[PDB]
């Protein structure tokens, strides 16, 4: 059963965004870059990093997609809050290492 | 077909996520929603 979540629930779980449309991640991203904007305290542990899985999983199936300018743009937009949410994260780890 | 499409081929993933954008992939957007 929690091969039942780790083989279906898994893999449809990734699919759920096969195809999935255009300017909505841009949207949501944006809504990602007011949620990933608001630190990582107020935000919680699978709250930020899941949330780096949605935008993580959502520069997901663009390299399946085709070259328009909203592309490059969600590109921009994307791995550049992605490295500003790593930074963040590394951040908060030597924060707490030597909290000692 | 939720069973066949759903269930039976991209729940696993096998085949492919861009496949159902491709094989099922001509202006079918309300069948997407």
């Amino acid at each position: 059963r929690n091969n039942v979540l780790t083989t279906l629930q898994r893999n449809i779980e990734s699919t759920l965004n096969s195809v999935a449309s255009v300017k909505d991640l841009a949207n949501e991203a944006s809504k990602y870059e007011i949620i990933l904007q608001k630190g990582i305290n107020q935000v919680g542990l699978k709250q930020y990093t899941q949330v780096v899985h949605k935008l993580d999983d959502m520069l997901e199936d663009i390299q399946s997609r085709e070259e328009n300018s909203e592309f490059h743009g969600i590109l921009t937009h994307l791995e550049q809050l992605i490295k500003r949410s790593e930074a963040q994260l590394r951040v908060y780890f030597i924060s707490i290492l030597n909290s000692i | 077909n939720s069973t066949s499409l759903r269930k039976m081929l991209a729940n696993p993933h096998f085949n492919a996520k861009d496949f159902v954008h491709d094989k099922l992939g001509n202006a079918s957007a309300i069948t997407i929603d």
